[PDB]
Protein backbone atom coordinates (compact mmCIF):
# COMPACT_ATOMS: atom_id res chain seq x y z
CA UNK A 1 0.00 0.00 0.00
CA UNK A 2 3.10 2.10 -0.32
CA UNK A 3 1.83 3.66 -3.56
CA UNK A 4 2.51 6.82 -4.50
CA UNK A 5 -0.68 8.65 -5.14
CA UNK A 6 -0.68 9.06 -8.92
CA UNK A 7 -4.02 9.69 -8.95
CA UNK A 8 -4.32 12.52 -6.98
CA UNK A 9 -2.63 14.33 -9.24
CA UNK A 10 -4.45 13.18 -13.01
CA UNK A 11 -7.28 11.99 -12.14
CA UNK A 12 -7.60 15.13 -9.74
CA UNK A 13 -11.08 17.04 -10.22
CA UNK A 14 -9.65 20.70 -10.49
CA UNK A 15 -6.80 21.91 -12.50
CA UNK A 16 -4.41 24.81 -11.46
CA UNK A 17 -4.61 27.66 -13.85
CA UNK A 18 -1.11 27.75 -15.96
CA UNK A 19 0.30 31.20 -14.54
CA UNK A 20 -0.87 29.88 -11.13
CA UNK A 21 0.42 25.98 -11.96
CA UNK A 22 0.11 23.51 -8.85
CA UNK A 23 3.04 21.41 -8.25
CA UNK A 24 2.84 18.65 -5.51
CA UNK A 25 5.86 16.68 -4.37
CA UNK A 26 5.93 13.17 -4.18
CA UNK A 27 8.77 11.20 -1.61
CA UNK A 28 8.55 7.89 0.29
CA UNK A 29 6.77 5.54 -2.12
CA UNK A 30 6.83 3.09 -4.62
CA UNK A 31 6.32 4.71 -8.31
CA UNK A 32 4.71 2.95 -11.05
CA UNK A 33 4.99 4.27 -14.06
CA UNK A 34 3.44 1.13 -16.33
CA UNK A 35 0.00 1.83 -15.30
CA UNK A 36 0.74 5.23 -16.83
CA UNK A 37 1.51 4.07 -20.27
CA UNK A 38 -1.68 1.60 -19.57
CA UNK A 39 -4.22 3.98 -20.38
CA UNK A 40 -3.77 5.65 -23.62
CA UNK A 41 -5.18 8.50 -23.34
CA UNK A 42 -2.52 11.03 -23.20
CA UNK A 43 -1.83 12.97 -26.50
CA UNK A 44 1.75 13.81 -25.08
CA UNK A 45 3.83 11.34 -23.52
CA UNK A 46 7.31 13.05 -23.95
CA UNK A 47 10.74 12.63 -21.20
CA UNK A 48 13.89 14.43 -20.87
CA UNK A 49 16.74 12.97 -19.43
CA UNK A 50 15.32 9.46 -19.04
CA UNK A 51 13.67 6.83 -21.66
CA UNK A 52 10.16 6.26 -20.95
CA UNK A 53 10.54 2.88 -21.85
CA UNK A 54 13.45 2.40 -19.63
CA UNK A 55 10.80 3.68 -16.55
CA UNK A 56 10.05 2.34 -13.64
CA UNK A 57 13.67 1.37 -13.18
CA UNK A 58 15.43 3.74 -11.89
CA UNK A 59 14.79 6.03 -8.28
CA UNK A 60 15.40 9.79 -7.34
CA UNK A 61 15.35 12.06 -4.45
CA UNK A 62 12.34 13.78 -5.38
CA UNK A 63 9.42 14.39 -7.95
CA UNK A 64 7.61 17.22 -8.80
CA UNK A 65 4.44 16.56 -10.37
CA UNK A 66 3.48 20.33 -11.93
CA UNK A 67 -0.05 20.29 -13.13
CA UNK A 68 -2.58 23.13 -15.20
CA UNK A 69 -3.84 23.32 -18.07
CA UNK A 70 -3.12 25.02 -21.53
CA UNK A 71 -4.80 24.50 -25.11
CA UNK A 72 -3.55 22.42 -27.74
CA UNK A 73 -1.73 24.63 -30.06
CA UNK A 74 0.59 26.00 -27.05
CA UNK A 75 1.37 22.16 -25.49
CA UNK A 76 4.77 22.37 -27.66
CA UNK A 77 5.64 24.93 -25.65
CA UNK A 78 6.13 22.75 -22.46
CA UNK A 79 9.66 22.09 -23.47
CA UNK A 80 13.39 23.12 -22.59
CA UNK A 81 14.26 26.09 -25.28
CA UNK A 82 10.62 27.12 -26.49
CA UNK A 83 9.12 30.33 -26.57
CA UNK A 84 5.55 31.61 -26.71
CA UNK A 85 2.72 33.57 -24.02
CA UNK A 86 2.84 29.72 -22.08
CA UNK A 87 6.94 29.06 -22.09
CA UNK A 88 8.17 32.72 -21.80
CA UNK A 89 5.67 34.39 -19.28
CA UNK A 90 3.91 31.35 -17.32
CA UNK A 91 5.86 28.33 -17.26
CA UNK A 92 9.10 27.84 -18.24
CA UNK A 93 11.45 24.38 -18.11
CA UNK A 94 14.88 24.63 -17.73
CA UNK A 95 17.43 23.51 -20.44
CA UNK A 96 19.05 20.56 -18.09
CA UNK A 97 15.65 19.13 -17.44
CA UNK A 98 15.25 15.96 -16.32
CA UNK A 99 11.64 14.60 -16.27
CA UNK A 100 8.74 14.03 -18.04
CA UNK A 101 5.89 15.95 -19.99
CA UNK A 102 2.58 14.24 -19.91
CA UNK A 103 -0.71 15.72 -21.68
CA UNK A 104 -4.35 15.00 -23.06
CA UNK A 105 -6.90 16.49 -24.22
CA UNK A 106 -9.83 17.47 -21.84
CA UNK A 107 -12.55 19.04 -23.97
CA UNK A 108 -15.11 16.92 -22.37
CA UNK A 109 -13.73 18.37 -18.95
CA UNK A 110 -12.34 21.74 -18.75
CA UNK A 111 -15.03 23.57 -21.59
CA UNK A 112 -18.67 24.32 -21.18
CA UNK A 113 -21.16 25.93 -23.17
CA UNK A 114 -21.12 29.71 -23.69
CA UNK A 115 -17.05 29.27 -22.85
CA UNK A 116 -15.30 27.85 -19.84
CA UNK A 117 -14.03 31.11 -17.93
CA UNK A 118 -12.31 29.13 -15.04
CA UNK A 119 -8.90 28.82 -16.56
CA UNK A 120 -6.57 32.24 -16.64
CA UNK A 121 -3.25 32.61 -18.76
CA UNK A 122 -0.53 35.05 -18.57
CA UNK A 123 -0.53 37.07 -21.60
CA UNK A 124 1.62 40.33 -20.85
CA UNK A 125 4.86 40.38 -18.78
CA UNK A 126 7.71 43.09 -18.40
CA UNK A 127 9.87 39.84 -18.80
CA UNK A 128 10.19 36.53 -19.23
CA UNK A 129 10.11 33.64 -16.12
CA UNK A 130 13.22 32.00 -14.66
CA UNK A 131 13.09 27.85 -15.29
CA UNK A 132 10.40 27.10 -11.87
CA UNK A 133 9.22 30.42 -11.70
CA UNK A 134 5.70 31.17 -11.08
CA UNK A 135 4.33 34.78 -11.04
CA UNK A 136 0.81 35.41 -9.79
CA UNK A 137 0.99 39.08 -9.90
CA UNK A 138 -2.34 41.11 -11.26
CA UNK A 139 -0.24 44.59 -11.37
CA UNK A 140 -1.12 46.26 -14.55
CA UNK A 141 1.19 45.88 -17.84
CA UNK A 142 2.38 49.19 -18.57
CA UNK A 143 2.34 48.55 -22.88
CA UNK A 144 3.49 51.93 -23.41
CA UNK A 145 5.56 54.73 -22.11
CA UNK A 146 2.31 56.41 -20.70
CA UNK A 147 2.06 55.46 -16.96
CA UNK A 148 -1.05 53.49 -15.36
CA UNK A 149 -1.20 53.91 -12.10
CA UNK A 150 -3.12 50.64 -11.40
CA UNK A 151 -6.02 52.09 -13.76
CA UNK A 152 -6.39 49.62 -17.15
CA UNK A 153 -7.30 52.11 -20.63
CA UNK A 154 -4.79 53.34 -22.70
CA UNK A 155 -1.98 51.25 -23.49
CA UNK A 156 -2.65 49.78 -19.69
CA UNK A 157 -3.95 46.28 -20.05
CA UNK A 158 -4.69 43.58 -17.43
CA UNK A 159 -1.90 40.67 -17.18
CA UNK A 160 -4.39 38.10 -17.11
CA UNK A 161 -6.48 36.56 -19.15
CA UNK A 162 -9.27 33.89 -20.09
CA UNK A 163 -9.21 31.03 -22.59
CA UNK A 164 -12.81 30.31 -22.65
CA UNK A 165 -12.91 26.76 -23.96
CA UNK A 166 -15.80 25.85 -25.76
CA UNK A 167 -16.45 22.26 -27.24
CA UNK A 168 -16.90 23.89 -30.98
CA UNK A 169 -13.01 25.57 -30.90
CA UNK A 170 -10.76 23.99 -32.83
CA UNK A 171 -8.51 20.89 -32.03
CA UNK A 172 -5.69 23.66 -31.24
CA UNK A 173 -7.75 26.19 -28.82
CA UNK A 174 -9.12 22.92 -26.87
CA UNK A 175 -8.24 22.67 -23.55
CA UNK A 176 -5.78 20.01 -22.43
CA UNK A 177 -4.67 18.86 -19.10
CA UNK A 178 -0.59 19.12 -18.44
CA UNK A 179 1.28 16.85 -15.89
CA UNK A 180 4.95 17.76 -16.03
CA UNK A 181 6.95 15.52 -14.03
CA UNK A 182 10.36 16.71 -12.38
CA UNK A 183 12.92 14.10 -11.66
CA UNK A 184 15.33 15.14 -8.97
CA UNK A 185 18.76 14.32 -8.78
CA UNK A 186 21.02 15.18 -5.98
CA UNK A 187 23.83 14.16 -3.93
CA UNK A 188 21.50 12.87 -1.28
CA UNK A 189 19.50 9.55 -0.86
CA UNK A 190 16.89 8.59 -2.94
CA UNK A 191 13.29 8.49 -1.70
CA UNK A 192 10.80 7.79 -5.27
CA UNK A 193 12.22 4.38 -6.54
CA UNK A 194 9.97 1.34 -7.55
CA UNK B 1 -11.89 52.95 -24.49
CA UNK B 2 -13.47 50.02 -22.28
CA UNK B 3 -13.93 50.52 -18.55
CA UNK B 4 -14.97 48.59 -16.18
CA UNK B 5 -15.75 50.34 -12.38
CA UNK B 6 -15.68 48.76 -9.28
CA UNK B 7 -17.97 49.10 -6.31
CA UNK B 8 -19.21 47.73 -3.17
CA UNK B 9 -16.09 46.16 -1.30
CA UNK B 10 -15.30 46.89 2.40
CA UNK B 11 -15.18 45.16 5.76
CA UNK B 12 -17.97 42.85 7.20
CA UNK B 13 -18.60 40.52 10.27
CA UNK B 14 -18.70 37.11 9.20
CA UNK B 15 -22.24 36.55 8.54
CA UNK B 16 -22.84 39.93 6.83
CA UNK B 17 -23.96 40.89 3.17
CA UNK B 18 -22.17 42.50 0.18
CA UNK B 19 -23.23 44.15 -2.99
CA UNK B 20 -20.57 44.50 -5.50
CA UNK B 21 -21.71 46.34 -9.45
CA UNK B 22 -19.70 46.78 -12.41
CA UNK B 23 -20.04 49.73 -14.25
CA UNK B 24 -19.64 49.02 -18.29
CA UNK B 25 -18.82 51.57 -20.89
CA UNK B 26 -17.70 51.37 -24.06
CA UNK B 27 -19.22 48.03 -25.74
CA UNK B 28 -22.60 46.16 -26.15
CA UNK B 29 -23.39 45.13 -22.13
CA UNK B 30 -26.38 43.38 -23.68
CA UNK B 31 -24.22 40.59 -25.68
CA UNK B 32 -21.03 40.46 -23.29
CA UNK B 33 -20.19 37.83 -20.93
CA UNK B 34 -19.54 38.98 -17.15
CA UNK B 35 -17.47 37.30 -15.06
CA UNK B 36 -15.93 37.86 -11.17
CA UNK B 37 -13.19 36.42 -9.54
CA UNK B 38 -11.40 36.50 -5.93
CA UNK B 39 -7.37 36.54 -5.00
CA UNK B 40 -6.54 35.80 -1.72
CA UNK B 41 -2.69 38.02 -1.29
CA UNK B 42 -0.52 35.17 -2.00
CA UNK B 43 -2.73 32.70 -4.06
CA UNK B 44 -4.00 33.45 -8.03
CA UNK B 45 -7.33 34.01 -8.85
CA UNK B 46 -10.19 31.69 -8.15
CA UNK B 47 -13.27 31.99 -10.27
CA UNK B 48 -16.08 33.24 -8.20
CA UNK B 49 -19.28 33.28 -10.65
CA UNK B 50 -20.35 34.18 -14.66
CA UNK B 51 -23.67 34.98 -15.94
CA UNK B 52 -23.61 35.12 -20.04
CA UNK B 53 -25.56 37.39 -22.12
CA UNK B 54 -28.65 34.38 -21.96
CA UNK B 55 -29.16 35.01 -18.49
CA UNK B 56 -27.76 31.53 -17.81
CA UNK B 57 -25.78 32.05 -14.41
CA UNK B 58 -23.10 29.37 -12.78
CA UNK B 59 -21.60 29.49 -9.69
CA UNK B 60 -18.63 27.51 -7.49
CA UNK B 61 -19.26 25.22 -5.29
CA UNK B 62 -17.72 27.19 -2.29
CA UNK B 63 -20.16 30.07 -2.76
CA UNK B 64 -23.52 27.83 -3.74
CA UNK B 65 -26.49 29.46 -2.63
CA UNK B 66 -25.11 32.31 -0.66
CA UNK B 67 -23.94 34.12 -3.87
CA UNK B 68 -26.42 36.04 -6.71
CA UNK B 69 -24.97 37.64 -9.72
CA UNK B 70 -27.35 40.54 -11.34
CA UNK B 71 -27.42 41.53 -14.57
CA UNK B 72 -29.27 45.46 -15.41
CA UNK B 73 -29.00 45.23 -19.23
CA UNK B 74 -30.29 49.23 -19.36
CA UNK B 75 -27.94 50.41 -17.16
CA UNK B 76 -24.98 47.96 -17.69
CA UNK B 77 -24.20 46.66 -14.57
CA UNK B 78 -23.06 43.59 -13.45
CA UNK B 79 -24.49 43.21 -9.57
CA UNK B 80 -23.03 40.36 -6.90
CA UNK B 81 -25.09 39.92 -4.06
CA UNK B 82 -22.74 38.62 -1.73
CA UNK B 83 -24.77 36.90 1.04
CA UNK B 84 -23.59 34.90 4.40
CA UNK B 85 -19.60 35.98 4.52
CA UNK B 86 -17.11 33.06 6.20
CA UNK B 87 -13.86 34.29 6.88
CA UNK B 88 -12.56 32.02 3.77
CA UNK B 89 -14.37 34.42 1.27
CA UNK B 90 -11.51 37.35 2.15
CA UNK B 91 -10.08 39.09 -1.09
CA UNK B 92 -9.95 41.13 -3.96
CA UNK B 93 -12.93 40.53 -6.28
CA UNK B 94 -12.45 41.10 -10.08
CA UNK B 95 -15.65 41.56 -12.46
CA UNK B 96 -13.89 41.10 -16.05
CA UNK B 97 -15.89 41.63 -19.56
CA UNK B 98 -14.69 39.32 -22.55
CA UNK B 99 -14.66 37.76 -25.93
CA UNK B 100 -17.36 37.75 -28.69
CA UNK B 101 -15.00 39.79 -30.89
CA UNK B 102 -12.23 37.29 -31.23
CA UNK B 103 -8.85 39.56 -32.08
CA UNK B 104 -10.25 41.25 -29.13
CA UNK B 105 -9.12 41.40 -25.09
CA UNK B 106 -10.92 40.56 -22.00
CA UNK B 107 -11.57 43.84 -20.37
CA UNK B 108 -11.13 43.73 -16.67
CA UNK B 109 -12.17 46.25 -13.59
CA UNK B 110 -9.75 47.57 -10.97
CA UNK B 111 -10.99 45.35 -8.16
CA UNK B 112 -12.26 45.96 -4.47
CA UNK B 113 -10.96 44.64 -1.32
CA UNK B 114 -13.47 42.30 0.77
CA UNK B 115 -12.08 41.47 4.49
CA UNK B 116 -14.46 39.05 6.62
CA UNK B 117 -13.23 38.45 10.31
CA UNK B 118 -13.57 38.96 13.79
C1 LIG C 1 -8.39 7.21 -12.88
O1 LIG C 1 -9.53 6.36 -12.68
C2 LIG C 1 -9.71 5.38 -13.72
C3 LIG C 1 -10.98 4.64 -13.40
O2 LIG C 1 -11.92 5.47 -12.75
C4 LIG C 1 -8.48 4.47 -13.82
O3 LIG C 1 -8.62 3.67 -14.99
C5 LIG C 1 -8.45 2.22 -14.93
O4 LIG C 1 -9.56 1.69 -15.69
C6 LIG C 1 -9.53 0.27 -15.86
C7 LIG C 1 -10.63 -0.08 -16.84
O5 LIG C 1 -11.79 0.71 -16.61
C8 LIG C 1 -9.69 -0.39 -14.51
O6 LIG C 1 -9.71 -1.80 -14.67
C9 LIG C 1 -8.54 0.02 -13.60
O7 LIG C 1 -8.74 -0.51 -12.29
C10 LIG C 1 -8.40 1.55 -13.52
N1 LIG C 1 -7.23 1.93 -12.72
C11 LIG C 1 -5.92 1.70 -12.97
C12 LIG C 1 -5.56 0.97 -14.24
O8 LIG C 1 -5.06 2.08 -12.19
C13 LIG C 1 -7.20 5.30 -13.96
O9 LIG C 1 -6.06 4.46 -13.88
C14 LIG C 1 -7.13 6.36 -12.87
N2 LIG C 1 -5.94 7.19 -13.04
C15 LIG C 1 -4.85 7.07 -12.28
C16 LIG C 1 -3.72 8.00 -12.60
O10 LIG C 1 -4.78 6.25 -11.37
Amino acid sequence: TNLCPFGEVFNATRFASVYAWNRKRISNCVADYSVLYNSASFSTFKCYGVSPTKLNDLCFTNVYADSFVIRGDEVRQIAPGQTGKIADYNYKLPDDFTGCVIAWNSNNLDSKVGGNYNYLYRLFRKSNLKPFERDISTEIYQAGSTPCNGVEGFNCYFPLQSYGFQPTNGVGYQPYRVVVLSFELLHAPATVCG
Amino acid sequence: QVQLVESGGGLVQPGGSLRLSCAASGFTFKNADMNWYRQVPGQGLEWVTSIYSDGRTVYADSVKGRFTVSRDNPKSTVSLQMNSLKPEDTGVYYCMAGSKSGHELDHWGQGTQVTVSS
